């Protein structure tokens, strides 16, 4: 069916259709225009006019040009063709490498799965990190937030996660860059290629040969409108349920940032017609969340691992999306600027993160124990942190200082040089096991380790490199 | 979003041909009222600031003199004052 | 049918039929016109009012045509007719711009006449994308010891110059303009040299004419064009300006020419943008600002880019640069540029008002390329330098104390002392990378340890003037190798020798 | 109800009332094929350029070359008075549809 | 011309149902021939009596220092990830000793788990729970979850009270649990919003306050000749860094009972159930 | 042109013309009552109307009052006559002591001076006084900071500043009160008259004869409406620009108060129904700011 543009407003257009009316989420396609710019309808307004939203620039487009309906949604192309390549939200491959050859294609919109099609069986991940594997156990097969202002090290700990757990999974795995830099998407696409997780060859005749390939890419960055935005992890969930779903295999998706898909709504809503919320949110700030994390489950049939980075604006964590995204989460993970500045990297809060992973009956009672004895040791001594600023450690006690010896020395020793970070750091990554971890918490609670410095727990993993260091440190 | 002229009761007057603008520019129907605020129509002669008169002998000053409406404060309670009253410079 | 009525009554009626290519104004206000007509009319395109003004078809409601003023709203009355120019909002670019200042539509304010044309690159377009690009691999000579060293800024990167009013960001922004004399003079060959923009937005316009005085003074303006939007001058033009810098750009981007934009002040723009929007009736939000400022700065700065050895191999740069209030980083705007750009430099007032000048901050200040932004001889020494600054940042705690604590200690604060000493530098008055390397070099080898603090700036002077009489061939090996092997290595050691015996000191 | 609706039932009131029916019928009915035919009634309608005395002259200009009754005439100065003649085809709609 | 309405009796009971009574359990449909409707007037004043009957909690600080009754409205304010649903769900778990040694449904405690904005993992790991303790065959749940739209989520809670209310005017006491309340203002507010009516603080409507109101005020201690049955009620509420000086917590504690304060300081310490037994009363 | 006025909403009068509507900032010359009424065009919304900002009280006008066009912005005079003079922001004159004979009338709107006609060469400003002079000295061309109220010895660091320019540089200077209190006014005037700032001398026949004086004063009241306290300062900015234009010779500019400037034009943008910036400030303000400063 033909239509015609009425009206363009940034981000909108208004269409205005003759005969018959498209559904709602139905694409269309503008014709009298150089690239091939979609159209996505979000409303009806009377008059056989509709309301849509672009996936491209308008810049070009003029009152009375022709729009064709495609009759269904976006589609976007699924199987093993996709693994190995990088695809933009409408499906379209940016990779400069051919086409998808791919059969079958699903919409980028779908119901979630139901009530019934559950399977909260609790399992735990080996990501390598002390302060993850200790206090915020990350769950087999449930979703992970990463939550943090800006320059804290979300981007870092989601390229090591990647490291430690893609690389040694066997599975599949997906990545979709929601609103991040172009810069780190090329040099991720090229890590990859590096490691092997995507395996390129160049045939004789140009054409390409991913087999081999274990991870898909979605990208949608800044350089983009908000309508290739707010569609673009839809993309990725479709990429990845085709997986979970035919292929029923457990897979890795990986989301950088997911707040920014609220912030396109943010800067649409305005131009829809609609009331804003609180802080010029939307009044939708929650469904449009809930629909794209409900899709995100464990199933009878598959299961899918996600992790997610949420920006935090301001550094508040009151805001309306983190806050709404803190209820869909099944660990937490909050990064704080005040940690970083003491040099301490990852600057992981280990109060404000927490997990549903934690409790005996799943992890032992010796993790749980120590887990808990370390909170409650950081907790004692945040709690001194005014008296000692205004008036000093010498008004504490002896029990105070000790307490303040330790909680120093845990913090020191919750910090993990990785891999990735050896070209602004220098020094070597660490990987980390969980049993290590315990013995060395366990050591320092005790008082097995108060003889030693407090900057030899600096960057060192566990204990050995810690008392090597303090030998080094007394010449 | 409709005028005070353009009422059903007006155009059926003008509809019809009459010209009884005659009314002065002393002379206003009430419009609408609530809350202490009342909204004539007419009174095209008024100064801003001025005391306007209403039937049941209550007092009010003109504010928001607009292009189809003059808005008015009353000294008193609106119980007094219903749509339809006539409304006389001072 | 009945035509002739309306062409007898109305005289003139049959020129009025024509409402795809010309228009009428309704309204005006805040900026912002109400035209009616130019149904043919494309969105963002440029629009032609009565008495020479322009604008931007914003928004294309179903009859009326929004629209954006680039100017003050004295110039268009209801009434007035409207022409369409044809393309999209345009500026021109390429050699004819260089030592010449415009304003955001290229057109000249400096009184030398008028500019040459290319085919007009359009300004909101589309960045490139993750396979036509490629990583930072080498360096861009800022003059500054201290960014050179420990905050490296590489070809091809984003890096934000942060700090309050008054503690010398517009200085970073000229000397890094004026180190690159020496450079482009020497070569002759368009892939090394490095042309550079300077884009002032909401800037005094008095502080734009000292700059362009002090450009033309040292002979850095054959390279350079300017791209004033002021404050008196209205708020599309600010908006604008960084746009129009960064199409400027584009053009050696693509042709593989290097170039580098500096931005003052980008806050500036998005307090514009603010105003447009609360001008047209758009909701607000955090701070009043809209929603659409991270894209707004985001556009903007994704175009800065190391294109790849298939695309020209071009590169741009940018310097943007933001001024905070009491510091704080926290805010939404602060926080939302530092989540676009791959680095970091921070500038303090505590350090500004000691006289610590550039008040440079090291621990805050970062750079995500770091080391593939530099050469292995300012490798070889920023490595050492930026670990002992790091120990002296750590032990500087307890510095009153140095008689009661070791000599490991108060050898670390005597080090510290005098880099820090030592990455002091004068204003308009930049330093090659080969003598960067040879201060270095003495510094991070004790011989400035006993020397005083105080001295050793007139010592870092003299031992400049001593290596540019005798050892220029020192110079020259360090610039054509780009590395310290041990027989350059021991000279230099020779010459430091030579030069603090030949000198007395305080120490 | 709506605005075109307010002065459709105020016509047919006072055509059904006073004067007639199928005089006005066939007058809005002319005035709505011109507006579909002619191409340009329809922009001196809508434009802005065009002065209200203008259009009250080329108003009455139409009442005088035409068959016509004066209650259609008042209309239009008041749809011209009030800034609603391009709600003059939907009017006529409304006129027609109440048959 | 059915104003909106529920199912209500036994054949609830063991069952996982939406807003509107449609089961999601995926094992048979809803056997019950009664219904209610939603939106209902609370009883008066004459048909009530005082609360003397314990609501027997399980834990030691709330029965101890924080008591409950039968016929009571008492909120569970907290942080995020504070132990709330935990206490909630020792609540439901310690009755199924208690209704086992007995047959006379008017001892037995009946429950009520409604279960808004959550997500459907939680509420299967809670249904997982109570299965594994034998404690759903006295109890149902009401799942208005997050990709269920807002009228769900604005409905269900007043859903679970008139299922509840069956119980209350039966003689059969029984206790419903609203997980969060704030929940379902969010979704009122986004009703409100885009049916462009006006907002007011922090973009809610002026009838959040109704809206709360209307729901707890259900929550009745009826009469010997109304039966004598009971509706307890212990909402939930998620503050935001502990600001209880906010618009929908000053609402909730304004009309309630009670108070169960819950804090992280107190929950990293070691006190867990983190209960400030100071700001805490009933 | 001759417009009628079509509503009053407090001091936004919008108003109608039949044809050739008046640019933006014009002035509007009211007829048909005492108390001379001036009103500066802002918007223009269709119909043939246009919206204004009224410079005094509104009280006491009708719909359908008739309304001239004078072509022009507010027009301010200037010369040597406006030394020792009162003037409010329509130029009239509030001394009692007659007309201003100017030959000349400069609109308080202005372009500020472009790129090639502006100075590289920064200067002092030799004062006088030695603490300035040594620890914050001046400059030309520049905006100087005073932060302090009264019982520190403002009024006469200010006539210092005034009689010490005049002497040594030759320059003449103005002072602008943007919404200052009435009686601190009388009180800067009879100072002004007592130091010889201002040389009031009587005539024979009853005039007055403002010799050779050393500052023109431009006083926006408080009791006036948002619009003239908005429209003072650049008032007193044509004045000084009168004197740096034809006459130059270096001129230096009091305004008394910067924030109260801001306060107008932050009333004024919310009569005229514009969504407020961050803190209830105007969107406009840096962009007004800067249209003054950059003078
Ligand atoms: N190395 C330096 N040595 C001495 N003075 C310096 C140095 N660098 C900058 N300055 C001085 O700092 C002052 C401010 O310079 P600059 O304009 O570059 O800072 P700014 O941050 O841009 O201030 P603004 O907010 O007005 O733009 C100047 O007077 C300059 O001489
Ligand atoms: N008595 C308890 N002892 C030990 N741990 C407890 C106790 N009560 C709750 N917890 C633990 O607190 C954590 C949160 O559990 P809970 O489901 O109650 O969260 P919540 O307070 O409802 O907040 P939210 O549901 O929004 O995440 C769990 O890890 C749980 O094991
Ligand atoms: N483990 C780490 N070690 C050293 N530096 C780090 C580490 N993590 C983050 N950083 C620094 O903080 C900055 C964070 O940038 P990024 O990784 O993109 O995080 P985000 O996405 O939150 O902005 C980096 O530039 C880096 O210099
Ligand atoms: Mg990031
Ligand atoms: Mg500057
Ligand atoms: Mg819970």
């Amino acid at each position: 069916n033909h239509g015609r543009i009425t009206q363009v407003i940034g981000a909108v257009v208004d269409v205005h259709f003759d005969e018959q009316l498209p559904p709602i989420l139905n694409s269309l396609e503008v014709q009298g225009h150089t690239n091939r710019l979609v159209l996505e309808v979000a409303q009806h307004l009377g008059e056989n006019t509709v309301r849509t939203i672009a996936m491209d620039a308008t810049e070009g487009l003029v009152r009375g040009q022709k729009v064709v309906d495609t009759g269904a949604p976006i589609q976007v192309p699924v199987g093993v063709e996709t693994l190995g390549r990088i695809m933009n939200v409408i499906g379209e491959p940016v990779d400069e490498c051919g086409p998808v050859p791919a059969k079958k294609t699903y919409s980028i919109h779908r119901a979630a799965p139901l009530f019934a099609d559950q399977s909260t069986e609790p399992g735990l991940l080996q990501t390598g990190i002390k302060v993850v594997d200790l206090l915020a156990p990350y769950a087999k097969g449930g979703k992970i937030g990463l939550f943090g202002g800006a320059g804290v090290g979300k981007t870092v700990l989601i390229m090591e996660l990647i490291n430690n757990v893609a690389n040694k999974h066997g599975g599949f795995s997906v990545f979709a860059g929601v609103g991040e830099r172009t810069r780190e998407g090329n040099d991720l696409y090229h890590e990859m290629m590096t490691t092997g997780v995507i395996k390129r060859k160049k045939l004789e005749d140009g054409k390409f040969d991913f087999t081999g390939s274990k991870a898909a890419l979605v990208y949608g960055q800044m350089n983009e409108p908000p309508g290739a935005r707010a569609r673009v992890a839809l993309t990725a969930l479709s990429v990845a349920e085709y997986f979970r779903d035919e292929q029923g295999q457990d897979v890795l998706l990986f989301i950088d940032n997911i707040y920014r898909f609220t912030q396109a709504g943010s800067e649409v809503s305005a131009l829809l017609g609609r009331i804003p919320s609180a802080v010029g949110y939307q009044p939708t700030l929650a469904t449009d969340l809930g629909q794209l994390q409900e899709r995100i489950t464990t199933t009878k049939k598959g299961s899918i691992t996600s992790v997610q980075a949420v920006y935090v604006p301001a550094d508040d964590l009151t805001d309306p999306a983190p806050a709404t995204t803190f209820a869909h989460l099944d660990a937490t993970t909050v990064l704080s600027r005040q940690i970083a500045e003491l040099g301490i990297y990852p600057a992981v809060d280990p109060l404000d993160s927490t997990s549903r992973m934690l409790a005996p009956e799943i992890v032992g009672q010796e993790h749980y124990d120590t887990a808990r004895a370390t909170q409650k040791l950081l907790q004692d001594y945040k709690s001194l942190q005014d008296i000692i600023a205004i008036l000093g450690m010498d008004e504490l006690s002896e029990e105070d200082k000790l307490v303040v010896s330790r909680a120093r020395k845990i913090q020191r020793f919750l910090s993990q040089p990785f891999t990735v970070a050896e070209v602004f750091t220098g020094k070597p990554g660490r990987f980390v096991e969980l049993p290590e971890t315990i013995k060395s918490a366990q050591t320092i609670l005790r008082g097995e380790c108060d003889d030693l410095p407090e900057m030899a727990f600096y960057m060192c993993g566990g204990l050995e490199e810690v008392r090597s260091k303090a030998v080094k440190m007394a010449q | 979003k409709i005028s005070p002229s353009e009422m059903s009761r007006l155009l059926e007057e003008r509809i019809a041909g009459w010209k009884t603008q005659t009314s002065t520019e002393e002379v206003g129907r009430v419009v609408s009222v609530g809350d202490g605020i009342a909204r004539l129509f007419g009174l095209e002669g008024v100064q801003a600031g001025e005391l306007v008169e209403f039937q049941n002998g209550m007092t009010g000053m003109a504010l928001n003199l607009e292009t189809d409406n003059v808005g008015v404060v009353i000294f008193g309670d609106d119980r007094s004052v219903l749509e339809g009253d006539s409304v006389k410079r001072t | 049918e009945m035509s002739r009525l309306l062409e007898e009554r109305i005289a003139g009626w049959k020129t009025q039929t024509s409402t795809e290519e010309v228009g009428r104004v309704v309204s005006v206000g805040d900026g912002i016109a109400r035209l009616f007509g130019l149904e043919g009319v494309q969105a963002g395109e440029l629009v032609e009012f009565q008495n020479g003004m322009t604008g931007m078809a914003l928004n294309l409601e179903t009859d009326n045509v929004g629209v954006v003023i680039f100017g003050d709203d004295r110039s268009v009355l209801e009434g007035d007719s409207v022409k369409r120019t044809g393309r999209i909002v345009d500026v021109p670019i390429g050699p004819g711009l260089l030592g010449r200042v415009v304003d955001a539509l290229g057109n000249p304010i400096d009184g030398k006449g008028p500019i040459p044309a290319k085919e007009r690159r359009r300004v909101e377009l589309k960045a490139p994308g993750i396979i036509p690009r490629k990583s930072v691999h080498e360096p861009m000579m800022t003059g500054l010891k201290c960014v050179d060293a420990l905050v490296p800024v590489g070809r091809g990167q984003r890096e934000l110059i942060i700090g309050d009013r008054q503690t010398g960001k517009t200085a970073v922004a000229v000397d890094a303009i004026i180190n690159q004399k020496e450079i482009n003079d020497s070569t002759d060959d368009e892939s090394k040299k490095l042309y550079c923009i300077y884009v002032a937005v909401g800037q005094k316009r008095s502080t734009v004419a000292q700059i362009v005085k002090a450009l033309e003074q040292r002979d850095a303006m054959k390279y350079t064009t300017v791209v004033a939007a002021t404050a008196s001058e209205a708020a599309p033009l600010q908006f604008l300006a960084p746009y129009s810098g960064c199409a400027m750009g584009e053009w050696f981007r693509d042709s593989g020419r290097h170039c580098v934009i500096i931005y003052d002040d980008l806050s500036k723009q998005a307090t514009a943008y603010r105003q447009m929007s609360l001008l047209l009736r758009r909701p607000p939000g955090r701070e009043a600002y809209p929603g659409d400022v991270f894209y707004l700065h985001s556009r903007l700065l994704e175009r800065a880019a190391k294109m790849g050895d298939k695309s020209g191999g071009g590169s741009l740069t940018a310097l943007p640069v933001i001024e905070t209030q009491a510091g704080d980083v926290s805010a939404y705007i602060p926080t939302n540029v530092i989540s676009i750009t791959d680095g970091q430099i921070f500038l303090e007032t505590e350090l500004f008002y000691k006289g610590i000048r550039p008040a440079i901050n090291v621990g805050l200040s970062v750079s995500r390329v770091g080391s593939a932004a530099q050469v292995k001889a300012m490798k070889q020494v920023a490595g050492t330098m930026k670990l002992e600054l790091a120990q002296y940042r750590e032990v500087a705690a307890f510095a009153q104390f140095g008689s009661d604590l070791d000599a490991s200690t108060r050898q670390l604060l005597t080090r510290g002392t005098a880099l820090t000493e030592l990455l002091k530098q004068r204003q308009y008055s930049p330093m090659k990378n080969s003598v960067q390397v040879c201060v270095l070099y003495c510094g991070v080898k004790g011989y400035l340890d006993p020397l005083d603090p105080k001295e050793i700036s007139r010592f870092e002077s003299l031992f400049i003037d001593y290596i540019n009489a005798n050892h220029q061939d020192i110079l020259k090996t360090i610039e054509t190798e780009k590395e310290l092997s041990e027989k350059t290595e021991a000279k230099l050691r020779a010459a430091v020798d030579e030069f603090v015996a030949m000198n007395e000191f305080k120490k | 109800q709506t605005l075109e609706g307010r002065y459709a039932s105020a016509l047919f009131r006072v055509a059904k009332k006073k004067n007639q029916l199928e005089k006005v019928y066939g007058d809005l009915e002319s005035v709505r094929n011109a507006l579909k035919d002619s191409s340009e009634f329809r922009l001196f309608v809508d434009s802005p350029a065009v002065s209200v005395q203008q259009k009250l002259d080329v108003l009455r200009q139409l009442v005088n070359r035409y068959k016509f009754d004066p209650l259609t005439g008042n209309l239009l100065t008041t749809l011209v008075e009030n800034k609603r003649l391009p709600m003059l085809a939907r009017v006529a709609d409304a006129f027609d549809a109440m048959y």
